[PDB]
């Protein structure tokens, strides 16, 4: 109905594109995405997340060099720091992933979902630097996304190579 | 619940030898080594052979038959044994000898890089040489293979009190990841190693990278979370492994193999006579005698690799399941079948 | 002449004279007739294209321009305007045209304006005055164009170069149908693929981009480039094309990664298999033992193992209306 009514609405694009995205289907989505930008170039947000699905169905680094685009826009956001060091860490390319990390969260300094990234990568290269409040402060976050009980920020599969308890495990593998 | 699979792809490792090596007729297994499904062709084209039985705890029983795959065939040096060790020094891929192909392991992909990965079985006589991984060919090697990330400052400092409490010895590392060796060396010196206490090797193909593993003396596991298809890999080598499992089914996971290695010795209870059974290892000099040799005997026979056991038996639990369930038996805790 | 090279665009200072000489020696003996700087390391100049070179730098692009010269492989130098430019001060053109004077002399006869990345906020004055990014970008371009006595060879870096900035697609992209009419062929527009992993399947796409650009394109080829992965390598043979697409081509540009001597047969084998896949799996192979430069025994990093996935973040923005600005008064309305 807003599109339609008006048919230059840029952050309506961007929700349906965002709901579509949470619908699985991505074509549309992508579609959605595209349209919105051409309607608004300096619209970094839609650059994220058109990334975030060019990615999610298979990766094109694309994604990445959108990624970029996002950052050179308005280097602030630091979600876009946090995606393009997951690529980066995805590609293997650890050492300048944990730069981007590092980067990102010392832009905003509380960011849960990136720092608990960063200690996993941090501890693939064994940086054991601030191991134990690492290890305190992650088991703090994970708790604390855990009372307020929606997505926890280490992966499932990190979870265990951290002292985080069985029955905190079990909630990260149920939700 | 996890099966043996390189019994099949990889049959070639089912026999030993070595050449006479430098030392003096002492028999220290792991420097120089030959390997290969036609090694055993190439017993008739040694012209010298020595056999000595590998005589683990029977006492002139059970034994003294041929037990091929229970002896050492050792060849005193000849003047081609000087020409395949400096092969193995300078590094020609590899030649024919009477017929038998010798090739050196480090460079066995070029032979066929279908058989480096493992798909196709290394196909020829595999020799393999400590100092081609720059290995101090009279020392204590131990080693660990799994990616670098399951180590943290607790354990290495259980490896640390072991390596300094038994100084004649370096540890195996390998750059897996490549960036974080140097991050791993400084926590090294900065307890107090030398950085010529531990080497690390590169990545290598799968075959190469379970052959190295004979050419160490006893593998070091990772109790934060232990090698799971790795320490399987160390153990169809022949090389024995000790752990001790924590709490997580990973840390469990080493001990699983041990038990159906059926001997517990290699288990640890707690961090310090984990420390105790390693050092007891590597100062004996005596007991890795008992443990390779038991482990390279039965390790054929252990009910792990052979995959016919476990087929029949994940059958009947199949059975199991269906028995269970179709019945309108709800799900419960489904033991001793 | 059908352009076939390497870009310096990627990581790196100008390095020693060794390394890129072992480059333009395997360029010349090896038919590679096209090589680009521009890399992203460049020191600041890439964003202050307006920076003058000092004599010692000059003097080492001396050294590239001899270099390029006693190998005889035609050096392109190429700079990003689009960062820091406004359209409407012909004082910045006459800064862009000094530059390139004085790396002409120097030795340059060819150049692209790189358009990418770059900043999509440009002053008002301009946008009405500038109908879009393009018209303004290309007025400009053929401007310098006209300034450099028409350069053979003159290439050219568009904004848009992908299957993700072709709004929406390729036949409706306003952009590119601007770019195609008010470009004249003495510039050579550079295009990666259908996707930015210019996996080059459709042929037909190659058409449509030709047809709308109305010029063969020359492929910025990337796909081995960190530009934006390094590790994407192709394992088996170089690919990307057809044997159609050889004169729907101008020219491959390719950036190279850190198993040098594996993108030095790589792109040795596009030229041979230029002027049919598997002979280059055999020079692959041939190639690969001639190289033995990092081999690793085809085992380097990036072994397979028990990998998990990462995660990523995004939200939701809010709106809001605009109230009334009217801001008008009358003095004398009743009767
Ligand atoms: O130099 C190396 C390092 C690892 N691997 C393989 O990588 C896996 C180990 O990594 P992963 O963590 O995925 O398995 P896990 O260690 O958990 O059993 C095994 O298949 C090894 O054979 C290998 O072949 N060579």
């Amino acid at each position: 109905k807003a599109l339609e009514v008006f048919p230059e609405f840029a952050a309506a694009h961007s929700n349906l594109a965002s709901v579509l995205q949470q619908q699985g289907k991505l074509q549309e989505a992508l579609m959605h995405y595209k349209e919105a930008i051409r309607i608004s170039p300096t619209f970094a947000d839609a650059y994220s997340n058109m990334g975030n699905t060019l990615k999610e169905m298979q990766d094109v680094q694309g994604a990445l060099q959108c990624y970029t685009r996002a950052i050179q826009i308005n280097p602030a956001f630091a979600d876009a720091h946090s995606n393009l060091a997951s690529i980066h860490k995805d590609s293997g390319n650890i050492p300048e992933a944990i730069a981007s990390y590092r980067t990102a969260l010392k832009l905003k300094p509380d960011f849960p979902d990136a720092y608990c990234n960063l200690a996993h990568c941090l501890q693939i290269v064994c940086d054991w630097t601030d191991y134990d409040e690492r290890m305190k402060k992650l088991v703090s976050i994970v708790a604390d996304q855990l009372e307020k009980n929606r997505l926890p920020s280490v992966h499932p599969h990190h979870s265990m190579l951290y002292p985080l308890s069985h029955g905190f495990r079990k909630a990260i593998a149920e939700r | 619940f996890f099966i043996g699979d390189h019994a099949n792809m990889f049959p070639h490792l089912k026999k030993k030898a070595v050449i006479d090596f430098k030392s003096n007729g002492h028999i220290y297994d792991n420097r120089i080594v030959l390997n290969g499904i036609d090694l055993k062709a190439f017993l008739d084209s040694l012209p010298d052979v020595k056999i000595v039985k590998m005589k683990c705890p029977d006492g002139g029983d059970n034994a003294d038959s041929s037990n091929t795959a229970l002896n050492m065939p050792v060849i005193p040096m000849n003047t081609i044994a000087e020409a395949v060790i400096e092969m193995i020094n300078r590094g020609q891929i590899q030649i024919t000898i009477n017929g038998f192909s010798i090739s050196n392991g480090l460079a066995t992909t070029q032979i066929n890089n279908k058989a480096a990965t493992g798909e196709e079985v290394p196909r020829t006589i595999i020799v393999t040489t400590r100092s081609q991984y720059g290995l101090p060919e009279d020392a204590i090697v131990y080693c660990n293979f799994n990616q670098l990330y399951k180590i943290d400052p607790s354990t290495l400092q259980m490896w640390a009190n072991i390596l300094k409490r038994v100084p004649n010895s370096v540890l195996w590392l390998l750059r897996f990841p490549a960036v974080g060796e140097p991050n791993i060396q400084q926590y090294a010196q900065n307890m107090g190693l030398p950085q010529n206490r531990i080497i690390f090797s590169p990545v290598a193909p799968k075959e190469e990278h379970v052959r190295r593993g004979q050419l160490a003396d006893v593998c070091l596991d990772t109790p934060l979370c232990n090698g799971h298809t790795t320490g399987m890999d160390v153990l169809w080598a022949g090389t024995p492994m000790v752990t001790m499992p924590g709490e997580t089914l990973a840390s469990r996971v080493a001990a699983s193999q041990l038990t159906c290695l059926g001997c517990l010795e290699l288990i640890a209870k707690n961090r310090q006579e984990y420390e105790d059974i390693a050092v007891k290892l590597g100062t004996d000099l005596e007991y890795l005698k008992k443990v390779r040799g038991k482990v390279w005997k039965q390790r054929i026979s252990s009910p792990l690799f052979n995959t016919k056991q476990y087929t029949m038996e994940l059958e009947r639990l199949y059975l199991q399941m269906w028995e269970h369930y179709a019945a309108g038996n709800k799900p419960d805790h489904m033991i001793k079948p | 002449r059908f352009l076939c090279g390497v870009v310096e665009g990627f990581y790196g200072r100008p390095w020693v004279m060794e390394q890129r000489k072992e480059l333009f020696r395997r360029l010349q003996k090896w038919e590679l007739n096209t090589y680009l700087y521009a890399p992203k390391d460049d020191y600041k100049h890439r964003m202050f294209w307006r920076e003058m070179y000092s004599v010692e730098e000059a003097e080492q692009l001396m050294t590239l321009i001899s270099a390029a010269r006693e190998y005889e492989i035609e050096f392109i130098y190429a700079i990003s305007p689009g960062l820091d430019i406004t359209f409407s001060n012909p004082k910045e053109v006459s800064t862009l045209k000094r530059k390139l004077d004085q790396v002409s002399q120097f030795g340059c006869r060819s150049f692209a304006l790189l358009f990418d990345d770059i900043d999509h906020n440009m002053c008002a004055a301009d946008k009405e005055v500038f109908s879009s990014f393009a018209h303004a970008q290309v007025s400009i371009t053929n401007e310098i164009y006209q300034y450099l006595g028409e350069p053979e060879t003159f290439l050219f870096c568009p904004t848009e170069y992908c299957g993700t900035f072709c709004y929406p697609n390729v036949s409706q992209s306003p952009y590119l149908r601007t770019v195609g009419e008010k470009l004249l062929p003495g510039i050579e527009v550079l295009w990666t693929g259908p996707k930015v992993v210019s996996k080059e399947i459709p042929v037909e796409s190659i058409e449509e981009v030709s047809k709308i650009i109305k010029r063969a394109p020359v492929i910025w080829d990337n796909i081995h480039a960190n530009d934006y992965d390094q590790k994407r390598l192709f394992l088996g043979p170089y690919k990307g094309r057809s044997t159609e697409l050889i004169p729907r081509l101008k020219g491959v540009l390719t950036n190279p990664n850190c198993e040098f001597e594996a993108n030095y047969v790589a792109i040795h084998t596009l030229a041979t298999w230029y002027k049919s896949p598997q002979m280059a799996l055999k020079l692959a192979l041939t190639e690969w033992l001639q190289e033995f430069g990092v081999p690793h025994q085809y085992s380097s990093r990036q072994v397979a193992h028990s990998g998990a996935k990462a995660s990523v973040v995004d939200g939701t923005p809010l709106v809001a209306a605009p109230s009334l600005n009217a801001t008008t008064v009358v003095t004398t309305v009743y009767q």
